[PDB]
């Protein structure tokens, strides 16, 4: 997709490997922000979102959190608190055409910036100056779509770039998008180290009464440790006792 | 609506010359818009000034643009031979439409 | 017409399960005792603003009221969310619909998913891009003006649509009046029972006593004087002095000087 | 401050703007504040909740807070 | 490098039609309006209109509605001109002439085509 109307894919209820992600060499750029990709195959998300556009080389920096261009504020805008990965790879091979791949456009003029996650895909005439435009293009009344050049003669910073942006959201909910491993069975009256869609911890697990109602999937104690979880695959809720401690 | 441009305008060697160019109140009395063109004979024209004031790369300082009222005005400084061509002014017209100037032939005494 | 919010427009604020608990939570609430318009349908489905988030109400007995539009321009030239619930099937939609000049129901989508007696409240808020709607049924027995009582809105739903919401319309069925509110980021602190349950609230900045209970975590107050908050004058406008020197640095001649 | 009886007898209270004038604000002028709310009692009595500065307010007669 | 190559002379009689076309090269086509303005023999310039090659969008000056035509191919990076119903004050040489400013029409032209020619003879 085009930069200014980036698509956006919505991943639930499966099983990815991101290692084999990560293991491919295809990717140029692979930066993380909030966790590592090596730390990535072995915890559990609610949803993963997928954003795909293609932008040029030197565009490819634009998209962090807390940066400034054409592509960072009228295009595509990532909020500070930015929790996932961006991966791009050069893809001149296939967005390029021997007279110029004019399918690629970008929005050059906004009158403010984008919102975080925001997509704006209007063709209304830009009003630059006082004058209203009535949707008529010309004097101080810009299209607000530019298109790129790609052609594959063009230098690297203006070779098209294929974006994905994984953004991972940890919505208190059953977490369904996780990554490998076998489930195993659960032991009940013992000591044991749980992992509960990628929530990890030591304690007991025994029985409980809690109604938890349909749409709450963990328990939180004062200090805002787990206190309680619903198994993901028979949904009763186990009450998690830390195991048995004391002085000496 | 056309621009009013002098015929003819002239001076000796090393003088300064003034380019009028008169439109109305909605075309160079109304936008900062103005451009002048310099065509010599049998080649396509070279634009000179844009906005009235501002020379692009390569013009020579001896050439400036300014504007009063209605009224516009192409100066060259330091007349010398190779400054004999024809200038045509512009200006944006309103409606989306730009509008050029009669024409002034610009001859070294 | 206007009535009393009384103390409706509380939900749960996530979706983690407390008990036994007076949890301090800050997000978009409807205040205490606001105003919120009320509207009739008897014998009128104006554009209303969406600021910030909606608090949305209805009282039914035939099921008329059925879907909402949530927009900018909401005349095919930009996105604008539909929900549409007939019968039993619940339909949401992003398309660029094209709208009736007066929309309503006889007797480049990106996205489609489908599925007085009764109370139906609603929240409607859009979150860096994600629109969440909050939700409860109860009974009721209440014809003239909304029962008064406290229910918390549980979670339902949350769409990534991405869409800049600025107004909003109803769809009403012809062959239930329904109330507009506006969310503000109020501090609340939720009381939530040995099953988990919201049985009350306090809105930290309805009355300084509403700060006080704020300030000391509980819903009792003991007699004396605490301190609370602390006042603050705030500021009107900005002042803007400079020295009136028109000089343009001349930054020309240093970078894109001839030699160096 | 807020100055309050219990919330077993009324939820009525007095609000004490600290080491303040009445202006950037039933107002009493104290060397405590502005006490806004607090009806001023020409009758002293025992100090019930303080304010400061010689200053008390009690829940008394129908009934309000006094100062 | 910017360059405008337009189409060889033509040799027209009234009441034809003409197509004059102006490839671009050496920078992004889409980027900058192109306008196209025709100058008689010893006679001034005169502006006939503007294209955007990225939005197709096109205007026309007045006297020449209803007669001129301007489209572009993107693929080829050439804009054309049509011009119907000619007449014999219709000789002139026509030059495609690109605008200055990026991906605004300003009215102001850096770069011309070597221009074409049109003689509608009687
Ligand atoms: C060519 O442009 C003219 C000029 O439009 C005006 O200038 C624009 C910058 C903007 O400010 C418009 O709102 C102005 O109207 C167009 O003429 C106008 O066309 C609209 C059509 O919606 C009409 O409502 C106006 O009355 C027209 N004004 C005049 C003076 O004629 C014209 O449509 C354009 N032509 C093409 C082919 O694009
Ligand atoms: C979301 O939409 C609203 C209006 O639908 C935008 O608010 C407008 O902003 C422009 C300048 O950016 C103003 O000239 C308009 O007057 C505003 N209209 C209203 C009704 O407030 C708002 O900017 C949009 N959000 C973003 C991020 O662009
Ligand atoms: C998954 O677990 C549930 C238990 O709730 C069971 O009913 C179901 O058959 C299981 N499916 C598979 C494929 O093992
Ligand atoms: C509510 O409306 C009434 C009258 O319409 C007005 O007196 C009152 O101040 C309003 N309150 C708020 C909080 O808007
Ligand atoms: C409800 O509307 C959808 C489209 O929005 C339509 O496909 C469906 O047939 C309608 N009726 C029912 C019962 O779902
Ligand atoms: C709808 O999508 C098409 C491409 O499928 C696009 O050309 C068109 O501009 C879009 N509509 C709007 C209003 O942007
Ligand atoms: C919780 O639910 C049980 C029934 O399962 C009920 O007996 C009990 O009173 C409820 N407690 C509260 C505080 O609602
Ligand atoms: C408050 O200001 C007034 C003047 O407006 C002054 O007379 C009065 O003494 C001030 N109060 C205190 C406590 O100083
Ligand atoms: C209170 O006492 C003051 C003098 O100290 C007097 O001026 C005022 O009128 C009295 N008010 C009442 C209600 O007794």
């Amino acid at each position: 997709a085009s930069v200014y109307a980036w698509n956006r894919k919505r991943i639930s209820n499966c099983v990815a490997d991101y290692s084999v992600l990560y293991n491919s060499a295809s990717f140029s750029t692979f930066k993380c922000y909030g966790v590592s990709p090596t730390k990535l195959n072995d915890l559990c998300f609610t949803n993963v979102y997928a954003d795909s556009f293609v932008i040029r080389g030197d565009e490819v920096r634009q998209i962090a959190p807390g940066q400034t261009g054409k592509i960072a504020d009228y295009n595509y805008k990532l909020p500070d608190d930015f929790t996932g990965c961006v991966i791009a790879w050069n893809s001149n091979n296939l967005d390029s055409k021997v007279g110029g791949n004019y399918n690629y456009l970008y929005r050059l003029f906004r009158k403010s910036n984008l919102k975080p996650f925001e997509r704006d895909i209007s063709t209304e005439i830009y009003q630059a100056g006082s004058t209203p435009c009535n949707g008529v293009e010309g004097f101080n009344c810009y299209f607000p779509l530019q298109s790129y050049g790609f052609q594959p003669t063009n230098g690297v910073g203006y070779q098209p770039y294929r974006v994905v942006v994984l953004s991972f959201e940890l919505l208190h909910a059953p977490a369904t998008v996780c990554g490998p491993k076998k489930s195993t069975n659960l032991v009940k009256n013992k000591c044991v180290n749980f992992n509960f869609n990628g929530l990890t911890g030591t304690g007991v697990l025994t029985e409980s009464n809690k109604k938890f109602l349909p749409f709450q999937q963990f328990g939180r104690d004062i200090a805002d440790t787990t206190d309680a979880v619903r198994d993901p695959q028979t949904l009763e809720i186990l009450d998690i006792t830390p195991c048995s401690f004391g002085g000496v | 609506a056309v621009l009013t441009q002098p015929p003819s305008a002239s001076g000796s060697p090393g003088q300064s010359v003034t380019i009028s160019c008169t439109g109305t109140s909605s075309d160079v009395g109304g936008y900062n818009y103005v451009s002048w063109y310099q065509q010599h004979p049998g080649k396509a024209p070279k634009l000179m000034i844009y906005e009235v004031s501002k020379r692009p790369s390569g013009v020579p300082d001896r050439f400036s643009g300014s504007k009063s009222g209605n009224t516009a005005s192409l100066t060259v400084s330091g007349l010398q031979a190779e400054d004999e061509a024809d200038y045509y002014c512009s200006s944006y017209a309103g409606s989306n439409h730009w509008v050029f100037g009669g024409g002034t032939k610009l001859t070294v005494l | 017409a206007y009535t009393n919010s009384f103390t409706r427009g509380v939900y749960y604020p996530d979706k983690v399960f407390r008990s036994s608990v007076l949890h301090s939570t800050q997000d978009l609430f409807l205040p205490f005792f606001s105003n919120v318009t009320w509207f009739h349908a008897i014998h009128d489905n104006p554009v209303l603003p969406f600021n910030d988030g909606v608090y949305f109400a209805s009282t039914e007995k035939s099921n008329i009221i059925r879907g909402w539009i949530f927009g900018t321009t909401l005349d095919s030239k930009t996105q604008s969310l539909l929900i549409v619930n007939n019968a039993t099937n619940v339909v949401i939609k992003v398309c660029e619909f094209q709208f009736c000049n007066d929309p309503f129901l006889g007797v480049n989508c990106t996205f489609e998913y489908v599925s007085f007696k009764n109370l139906r409240e609603f929240v409607f808020k859009n979150i860096d891009g994600y629109f969440k709607i909050y939700s409860k049924h109860t009974p009721i027995n209440l014809v003239r003006d909304l029962p008064q009582g406290f229910s918390a809105l549980e979670p339902l739903v949350d769409l990534p649509i991405g869409i800049n919401i600025t107004r909003f319309q109803t769809l009403l069925a012809l062959h239930a009046a329904y109330y507009v509110g506006y969310l503000q980021p109020r501090t609340f602190l939720l009381k939530y029972n040995e099953n988990g349950t919201i049985t009350d609230a306090v809105d930290c900045a309805l009355d300084p006593l509403s700060e006080t209970k704020c300030t000391l975590k509980s819903f009792t107050v003991e007699k004396g004087i605490y301190q609370t908050s602390n006042f603050r004058v705030q500021p009107t406008e900005s002042i803007v002095r400079f020295p009136n020197i028109t000089n343009l640095c001349p930054f020309g001649e240093v970078f894109n000087a001839t030699r160096f | 401050s807020v100055i309050t009886p219990g919330t077993n007898t009324s939820n009525q209270v007095a609000v004490l703007y600290q080491d303040v004038n009445c202006t950037e604000v039933n107002v009493f002028q104290t060397r405590a504040g502005c006490l806004i709310g607090a009806e001023h009692v020409n009758n002293s009595y025992e100090c019930d909740i303080p304010i400061g500065a010689g200053i008390c307010a009690s829940y008394q007669t129908s009934q309000s807070i006094i100062a | 490098q910017v360059q405008l190559v337009q189409s060889g002379a033509e040799v027209k009689k009234p009441g034809a039609s003409v197509k004059v076309s102006c490839k671009a090269s050496g920078y992004t086509f889409t980027g900058y309006y192109m306008h196209w303005v025709r100058q008689a023999p010893g006679q001034g310039l005169e502006w006939m209109g503007w294209i955007n090659p990225n939005s197709g969008g096109t205007n026309y000056t007045q006297k020449f509605q209803g007669r001129v035509t301007m489209t572009r191919d993107t693929s080829i990076s050439t804009a054309y001109m049509e011009l119907s119903r000619l007449r014999s004050d219709d000789t002139a040489v026509y030059s495609c002439a690109r605008d200055m400013a990026f991906s605004m029409v300003r009215g102001s032209f850096d770069y011309w085509g070597q221009g074409t020619l049109v003689t509608v003879s009687s």
